[PDB]
């Protein structure tokens, strides 16, 4: 899962200028799929409204939302190991 | 892109009044499986409010009276308050100016308070009316739960079933929205 181990970066010199730029560009990705992910949702909600109003299946959008709160999860998690090497 | 403006939010409210189902269906869309007493928990949620992007920290305590030394230490920093009562428990709203409403004061003076009828599911449900029926009571009316909003001088009165995800947005929104004025 860790984002480290994904980028190699598992047992590197974290301090080094060149690591630090590449971990805020890293973070700066995390907030911004975050926020992707935080309107998708929110329209996903809309969806599983409109749906209900249709009289048809909620199973396919619920989902869906499940499968985004699970992302929000992952980006939060990667988000947060790397603040703590800020 | 900024990040989001964070913001923590307790939810409290007797045994089994449906706490950490509205947690969790809100932050995860998934009503809990299993029932399980909580101690304490904690969650992330994600949301924007008004055009104001939101990280809703979702600290879950304790209906249990066997876990009330943990409670206080919950409270220190907190933006909103997510004062709940179950609708199919007469009992559990009689409890908010009875227990909740005296502890939340004393250490959340000036917190915004949102009251919260849990289980809005079960107002109709037919087994409820004969169980209810037997102790000589019946589920929670809108009015009721309206009234000790404005006797405690919450923030708002809001109503869901974390069951069918039933108002449950417009629960968080509405936490969200108060947390933000602070
Ligand atoms: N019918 C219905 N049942 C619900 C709803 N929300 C929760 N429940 C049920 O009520 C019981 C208690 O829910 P839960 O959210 O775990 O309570 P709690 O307030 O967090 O309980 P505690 O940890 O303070 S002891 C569970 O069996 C749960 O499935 C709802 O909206 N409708
Ligand atoms: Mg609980």
């Amino acid at each position: 899962w860790s984002l480290l181990e994904q980028l190699g970066l598992a047992g590197a010199d974290l301090a080094a200028p060149g690591v630090q730029q590449q971990l805020e560009l890293e973070r700066e990705r995390l907030r911004r799929e975050i926020r992707k992910e935080l309107k998708l949702k929110e329209g996903a909600e809309n969806l599983r409204r409109a749906t209900t109003d249709l009289g048809r299946s909620l199973g396919p959008v619920e989902l869906l939302l499940r499968g985004s709160s699970r992302r929000l999860d992952l980006l939060h998690q990667q988000l947060q190991e790397l603040h703590a090497h800020v | 892109s900024m990040a989001a403006i964070r913001k923590k939010l307790v939810i409290v409210g007797d045994v089994a009044c449906g706490k950490t189902c509205l947690l969790i269906v809100f932050s995860k869309d998934q009503f809990p499986e299993v029932y399980v007493p909580t101690v304490f928990e904690n969650y992330v949620a994600d949301i924007e409010v008004d055009g104001k992007q939101v990280e809703l920290a979702l600290w879950d305590t304790a209906g249990q009276e066997d876990y009330d030394r943990l409670r206080p230490l919950s409270y220190p920093d907190t933006d909103v308050i997510l004062m709940c009562f179950s609708i199919d428990s007469p009992d559990s709203l009689e409890n908010i100016p009875e227990k909740w409403t005296p502890e939340v004061k004393h250490f959340c003076p000036n917190v915004p308070i949102i009251l919260v009828g849990n289980k809005k599911d079960l107002r109709n449900d037919e087994h409820t009316r004969r169980e209810l029926a037997k102790m000589k009571q019946e589920p929670v009316k809108p009015e009721e739960g309206r009234d000790m909003a404005n006797r405690i001088g919450a923030f708002g009165y809001m109503e869901c079933s974390a069951k069918t995800k039933d108002g449950v947005r417009e629960v968080f929104e509405m936490a969200t929205r108060a947390a933000l004025q602070a």
